[PDB]
């Protein structure tokens, strides 16, 4: 891996992380649950089920 | 699958072969340069036999077993009687490196790097003849027919008993793939030959002597075991003809070998183990395992025992211990067969059925129309296509590829239950798990105990002395019991109200299961089980005694060894060490102890299982001076006697 | 008809359809119809002991029957009976005991059973408290209080402060959720507005998350005084270290000498959150006040949403029940 | 490799078959049979009754090539010794 690479790690989040290229927020970030855990879908519930689902984690 | 180390010892080198008196008595190793004799019953070392001036690369050993051979790198063979004297001694072309004894002849064999010297007993002379390579391993086929070499150039060939070649064949990269050893399957006729002896005596002589200088192949039915160092195993036919393809390896293999029964193989090697395999190259275990490269794996004659050797000098004699796997609903005895079948019998009509797997058969449980088998990597549900309870059709219904941790496992009409070591799991058919619960003990038995399709009741019996009922449609468990030691094994009566229980101190206790009370117990229990129709009688095995015992009286004892699976009508199916053996109760012994406290209309129930006219008359009467008449008419009914029955 | 033994025979035979035609084929109070009710109780079947205890005319035995094979719904709901409260004595001490053991989700389950709504409802609500104040996965918490505020609303329909408000910790974690996914979307304004309708629910979700959640979409947005609000209500909480405090003041002072401290743009929605004019309704579609005259609102939470956005969906986005 | 016993009652006309392991000899008196064998030394007298169903199997440490059965008594014998066992049902 090249330098480049590497720093994928870093380049999506820097768009969150700081504004204007001025300013850096990153200590407010730390609040952030991510992406893919935050992201919420068009489907349905019932008690029986989403019970047994939060029980199962 | 269970193995355990009987004895250890470590010589002073490494350990190159390995030999076996027939009888099994002695062990004989060829460690550094001097043989050594131990005992195969504690590792005794009794003497280093001195003979030998450099490595004793091998040994092999004389079905007779008046005499052994034994090769050096000093270019020397000697030929030792069972009286440790070397009678014999001979000097072949450069050092020795495997030695074979035929199977019923007795004419030797004795491989170096290009000649192999084949003399039959006492005579004048060896065939010294000529090989194109390093000749590594020998052996004779099972009728003592063709001696096949091995060679370090990865070609396998066959010489016949006068040492013309007649067959070869070359593992397809040639040198890249040593052959380092070899072995004809025991599994023919000629096994038994040389199995009958009982000579009281042997030879003696005064010092040390020298000894001086075919067709229609595909109808011989030999196979012959390949172990090649292109990590390979395969096995072909004296034809030169592979037989189905090469079993890979993920080490350097060394002494492919078999037990006495030519079922079982034993595979060392650079893999530090012993590896134990089917006859068809399938995998089914690991004997111990150990710190170097193991040379040698050799089987003692007659029994399941094994000896290894090590590049590190240690010598290991192990156990193998093969336990049994089984179960048996109502009337269908379940079990495991060589280890990758099961053996399914209908105990009323004694049909049997074989079910082969390719893996190595786990678990195995039964329930009606409901066969399910666990394998190392995936568990299959089998299904009688009809209702018709004389059925034995089982086709595969569903097959779960997914592997399991598992103590106990049941079946029951739509569902799997795994018992993990604390934990119940009810898994779908198909494997999608529906429920589960959670014990306050180490869970030691289960069983099932019938219901409605899909509402099963379980029996289960915990390791701190409580006893649940779970219903597979229920999330909570129903305690019917606690005892003051753990469940050893349980089983329930045929109307479901009465338990019997073994206590883990080996103790039958019987308790009550709607009052939640004892009622009796026995001091000597092993297994037990209710009569499956006929409530109020059971039947336990312990300390090498049957015992059926009715409704709180006296019980009857007899010798047996083996242990009570279940108790139909007349019949008590005991499991003897190997396969069922169905023992029949005296039936004319609990109807008289009824007679004894005047229950005529309990003893009629003992009759009506099977009596004689004699038992029948003597109920009979017994009933009609009892003054119990509805007894006493079909009592005589049964005899047919008018006169009384006009009375 | 010989109905002694064929019961006999249909339980040995195994056929619990035989033996349910038979004791559904027998007069009331006929003498074998305890025992097929013991054979139903032996087997497992809590509908068919029932019907032949009720037979019977035998009610003790069916009551204490649904109380062995745990249906403690059908136990209590034989409501002829004195004993139906004292079986409820008696479910509080089993649950206890549960609780002794620490299984309370099975305390809430045997609770949802007994139709104890609000004390499923409050250890529901008491996970969803717990979970929330350990900083769990926001959408996890939303669930937690939905399955609680469901539970209210089986109480509510029982009927026909926890007791009154069955919503405010689904709405507080579900804009929570939903003012991220705007700020993930950089629907920035949208996500502030979002984030701005939390300044109500700082008993649910710990202020620092609110605040700092705010504080971020208000600097993404320009609105540095909306902003240096949410930095002047970090500084005050009493929880922070003198550190932490500095650490804030640092961030706020680095916005504000690098832009300012007051809005280059400006929210509005604080023209609600003052209260005295009221509250408009805020849509669960898009954390926005409802401006429409009139709206659809859930069946189930009764929350309002724009009728173009409601159009975008299947299931409401608070509580996921279907759109009705 | 047992022996089928076939126990044939000629009174009813019915066949029950017992497949016995080393059989020796078979002697009646009465109602009751002994099928005397080889223990799997050992030797067991396997008493049974007119329909095959074994009563009691007594092990003895003999040969037991000599056998005479009577309505109380059970006698075998080797060529140098000979056992007594008295017998009844209950």
């Amino acid at each position: 891996m090249t330098y480049r690479d590497l720093d994928n790690d870093l380049m999506k989040y820097s768009a969150i992380q700081t504004l204007d290229g001025e300013i850096d927020l990153k200590l407010l970030t730390k609040v952030l649950a991510p992406e893919h855990e935050v992201r919420e879908d068009d489907v349905g519930w019932d008690w029986d089920h989403l019970f047994t689902e939060v029980s199962s984690e | 699958m269970r193995a355990v180390l009987t004895w250890r010892d470590k010589a002073e080198h490494c350990i190159n072969d390995i030999a076996f008196k027939p009888d099994g008595t002695q062990l004989i190793l060829a460690a550094g340069s001097r043989l050594l004799v131990y005992d195969t019953s504690d590792g005794t070392l009794l003497q280093p036999l001195k003979g030998h001036k450099d490595t004793v690369y091998c040994v092999a050993y004389a079905k007779d077993g008046k005499r052994f051979a034994s090769g050096s790198a000093d270019k020397s063979v000697i030929i030792w009687t069972s009286k440790l004297e070397g009678i014999l001694k001979y000097t072949h072309n450069d050092a020795i490196q495997c030695v074979s004894y035929n199977p019923i002849t007795h004419q030797l064999a004795s491989c170096s790097s290009s000649d192999f010297g084949l003399w039959s007993p006492e005579q004048k002379s060896v065939s010294k003849h000529k090989s194109s390579s390093k000749i590594i391993c020998c052996s004779w086929t099972n009728d003592g027919q063709y001696l096949a070499l091995g060679m370090f150039n990865g070609i396998i060939s066959i010489r016949n008993k006068n040492g013309e070649e007649k067959v070869k064949i070359e593992r397809p990269g040639g040198s890249l793939s040593p052959i380092w050893s070899i072995c004809w399957n025991p599994s023919s006729r000629w096994e038994s030959f040389w199995m009958n002896r009982e000579n009281e005596d042997a030879e003696d002589v005064i010092v040390n002597r020298y000894i001086q200088e075919d067709d229609n192949l595909e109808e011989r039915n030999d196979i012959l075991a390949v172990a090649d160092w292109g990590q390979k195993v395969s096995f072909y036919q004296l034809s030169g003809k592979q037989i189905g393809k090469d079993r890979a390896l993920n080490f350097d293999p060394c002494c492919i070998s078999y037990f006495t029964k030519g079922e079982y193989i034993l595979l060392g090697g650079s893999d530090k183990q012993v590896s134990l395999f089917t006859k068809d190259g399938v995998r089914l275990g690991t004997v111990g395992e150990q710190n170097s490269w193991v040379w040698t794996c050799q089987a003692k004659p007659d029994s399941n025992y094994v000896v290894v050797g090590c590049q590190d000098g240690t010598i290991s004699f192990y156990q193998l211990i093969f336990s049994t796997v089984h179960g048996l609903y109502k009337d269908r005895y379940a079990y495991r067969d060589s280890m990758t079948d099961v053996i399914v019998q209908h105990l009323i009509t004694e049909q049997k059925v074989r079910i082969k797997c390719k893996e190595l058969v786990k678990k195995i449980a039964i329930y009606r129309n409901r066969l399910a088998i666990q394998l190392p990597e995936k568990i299959l549900i089998y299904e009688l296509y009809s209702e018709d309870l004389s059925d034995m059709h089982y086709r595969v219904k569903e097959k779960i590829i997914k592997k399991f941790e598992c103590n106990l496992l049941v079946v029951c009409a739509n569902h799997i239950i795994l018992c993990q070591e604390k934990r119940l799991q009810c898994l779908s058919f198909s494997g999608v798990k529906e429920r589960e619960w959670q014990m306050e003990s180490l869970i030691r038995y289960i069983k099932v105990i019938g219901g409605p399709p899909g509402r099963e009741g379980l029996l289960v019996g915990l390791k701190n002395g409580q006893i649940l009922k779970i219903f597979v449609d229920n999330l909570f468990a129903i305690v019917l019991l606690k005892q003051a030691t753990a469940v050893r094994c349980l089983d329930m009566s045929a109307s479901r109200k009465k338990l019997a229980v073994v206590d883990e101190n080996d103790t039958c206790l019987v308790y009550d299961i709607d009052t939640k009370e004892l009622l009796f117990q026995e001091p000597n229990a092993n297994s037990v089980a209710w009569n499956t129709q006929c409530e109020d009688m059971l039947c336990f095995s312990g300390g090498g005694y049957l015992n059926i015992k009715a409704s709180t009286f006296p019980v009857h004892r007899q010798k047996l060894q083996g242990f009570v699976v279940g108790y139909n009508g007349s019949k008590i199916f005991c499991l003897h060490v190997f396969s069922i053996s169905a023992v029949e109760v005296p039936q004319s012994a609990p109807m008289y102890q009824y007679l004894d406290r005047k229950l005529f209309k309990e003893a009629y129930q003992i009759a009506c299982l099977g009596v004689t006219d004699t038992d029948w008359r003597e109920l009979a009467m017994e009933a009609l001076e009892g003054l119990d008449f509805e007894t006493a008419k079909k009592a005589f009914i049964r005899v047919q006697d008018l006169r009384y029955l006009e009375l | 008809r010989n109905q002694e033994r064929l019961a006999e025979c249909y339980y040995m035979l195994e056929d619990y359809e035989g033996l349910e035609n038979l004791a559904i084929s027998l007069p009331e109070n006929h003498k074998l119809l305890p025992e097929i009710a013991q054979m139903f109780v032996r087997v497992g079947m809590c509908e068919q002991a029932v019907t032949a205890f009720l037979k019977c005319s035998q009610p003790k035995a069916a009551v204490d029957t649904c109380v062995h094979l745990n249906q403690w719904n059908k136990a209590v709901e034989l409501a002829k009976n004195h004993s139906m409260k004292e079986i409820g004595s008696l479910l509080a001490r089993y649950a206890s005991h549960l609780l002794e053991k620490n299984k309370t989700l099975d305390a809430i389950e045997l609770y949802r059973k007994a139709n104890y709504f609000f004390d499923a409802a409050k250890l529901m609500f008491k996970i969803a408290d717990e979970e929330a104040k350990k900083g769990s996965k926001p959408l996890r918490v939303k669930k937690l209080y939905v399955l609680s505020a469901l539970l209210i609303e089986q109480y509510h329909e029982q009927m026909k402060r926890f007791t009154d408000n069955a919503w405010r910790g689904a709405e507080a974690y579900h804009f929570f959720i939903l003012a991220q996914r705007q700020l993930y979307e950089g629907c920035v304004d949208t996500a502030l507005k979002t984030a701005l309708h939390l300044k109500d629910y700082e008993d649910i979700i710990p202020p620092v998350e609110i605040y700092s959640l705010l504080a971020l979409c208000a600097c993404a947005s320009r609105a540095f005084g909306t902003c240096s609000k949410a930095f002047i209500k970090l500084k005050s909480l009493e929880t922070l270290s003198s550190e932490q405090k500095q650490q804030y003041e640092d961030l706020a002072l680095e916005i504000f000498t690098k832009h300012t401290s007051k809005d280059n743009r400006k929210p509005e929605l604080d023209s609600l959150m003052e209260g005295g004019e009221g509250k408009l309704p805020t849509c669960v579609a898009t954390g926005s006040p409802i401006t429409e005259y009139q709206f659809w609102m859930c069946s189930v939470c009764k929350h309002g949403v724009l009728a173009q956005e409601i159009s975008h969906y299947s299931f409401c986005p608070l509580c996921h029940s279907p759109v009705g | 490799p047992e022996y089928c016993v076939v126990f044939w009652d000629t009174k009813n006309n019915e066949k029950y078959v017992k497949y016995v392991k080393g059989l020796i000899s078979i002697t009646t008196c009465g109602d009751f049979c002994i099928l005397a064998t080889k223990a799997d030394a050992t030797f067991v007298l396997v008493l049974c009754n007119s329909i095959g169903t074994p009563l009691d199997p007594k092990y003895i440490d003999i040969v037991p090539l000599f056998v005479a059965m009577t309505k109380t008594h059970v006698i075998a014998a080797s060529k140098e010794a000979f056992y007594t066992w008295q017998y009844r049902v209950a």
